[PDB]
C-alpha cells in the first residue's frame, strides 16, 4: 500500500 | 498581461515552493564533516532524502491534488521522483551555493564512490540548466509541470491529470513572455531541457544496480520513494 507515503501525503 | 485567476494560482504555487529549504545541519556537512566515498556518500543519501522529504510536501500543495484518485496520487508521486530530485540538486547547485560550497560539494559528489558514467551527464545538465539564468517561479513552475505528467506509469485517470498540469503550462508560457520578452522561444528552450531531465530515468535505475554492490540499505523514504528490494 505504501503507508509511508501514503502517511506522509495525509499528513 | 497575466489573469486575474493565472496569478491566484502562480501565487499558491510559489507559497509552497519557498516554504522548503535544505537544512542548515545538512548543508555544514558539505564544509563540516571528513572526506572519502563512505562519508561523501553518506551526505548524498541525505540531500536525496532531503529533496524527497521537499518533493513530498511542495506535491500534496499543488493545486487540485488533492482531488486525485489516492492510487494515482502515489503513482504520480514515484514516477515524478527521480526527476523531481535532478532539477531540485540543480538550483541547489546554481544559486543556493554559496560558491566556497558548491565547489566543495563538486568534489565530494567526484569522490563518492560512484562513477564517471553517471557524474558527468549531471554535471552537464547543471551547466546547461546554468545557461537560462532561471529563475525562482521558473523552476516552481516546472517542478509543478514535472510533478503532474499523465505521462507515468500506473496512472488510471491521465484525463484529471492533465487538466492541472494544462494551467501550470499556460502560466509558465505567459511567464516568459513577461521577463524573457527580447527572447520569444525561451519556454521551448525550457521545455528543451525538460527533455533532456527525462534521460536520467535510465540513469537512475541503472545506478542502483550498479551501486547496490555493498549493501547500503537506504533510509525508509529513499528505500519506498526508489522502490527498491
Ligand atoms: C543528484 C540529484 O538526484 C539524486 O538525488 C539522486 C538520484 C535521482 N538517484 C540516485 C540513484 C542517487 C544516489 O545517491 O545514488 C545511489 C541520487 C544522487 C545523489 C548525488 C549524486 C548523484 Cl549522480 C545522484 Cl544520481
Amino acid at each position: 500500500n505504501e503507508a509511508l507515503l501514503r502517511y506522509l501525503l495525509d499528513k | 498581461e497575466l489573469t486575474p485567476d493565472q496569478q491566484t494560482l502562480l501565487h499558491f504555487i510559489m507559497d509552497s515552493y519557498n516554504k522548503q529549504r535544505m537544512p542548515q545541519e545538512i548543508t555544514n556537512k558539505i564544509l563540516k564533516e571528513e572526506f572519502s566515498a563512505e562519508e561523501n556518500f553518506l551526505i548524498l543519501t541525505e540531500m536525496a532524502t532531503n529533496h524527497v522529504q521537499v518533493l513530498v510536501e511542495f506535491t500534496k500543495k499543488l493545486p487540485g491534488f488533492q482531488t486525485l484518485d489516492h492510487e494515482d496520487q502515489i503513482a504520480l508521486l514515484k514516477g515524478s521522483a527521480v526527476e523531481a530530485m535532478f532539477l531540485r540538486s540543480a538550483e541547489i547547485f546554481n544559486k543556493k551555493l554559496p560558491s566556497g560550497h558548491s565547489d566543495l560539494l563538486e568534489e565530494r559528489i567526484r569522490n563518492s564512490g560512484i562513477s564517471d558514467e553517471y557524474i558527468t551527464p549531471m554535471f552537464s545538465f547543471y551547466k546547461s540548466i546554468g545557461e537560462l539564468k532561471m529563475t525562482q517561479e521558473e523552476y516552481a513552475l516546472l517542478t509543478a509541470i514535472v510533478i503532474l505528467s499523465p505521462d507515468r506509469q500506473y496512472i488510471k485517470d491521465r484525463e484529471a491529470v492533465e487538466k492541472l498540469q494544462e494551467p501550470l503550462l499556460d502560466v509558465l508560457q505567459k511567464l516568459c513572455k513577461i521577463h524573457q520578452p527580447e527572447n520569444p522561444q525561451h519556454f521551448a528552450c525550457l521545455l528543451g531541457r525538460l527533455t533532456e531531465l527525462r534521460t536520467f530515468n535510465h540513469h537512475h535505475a541503472e545506478m542502483l544496480m550498479s551501486w547496490r554492490v555493498n549493501d547500503h540499505k537506504f533510509t525508509p523514504l529513499l528505500c519506498e520513494i526508489w522502490d527498491v528490494q
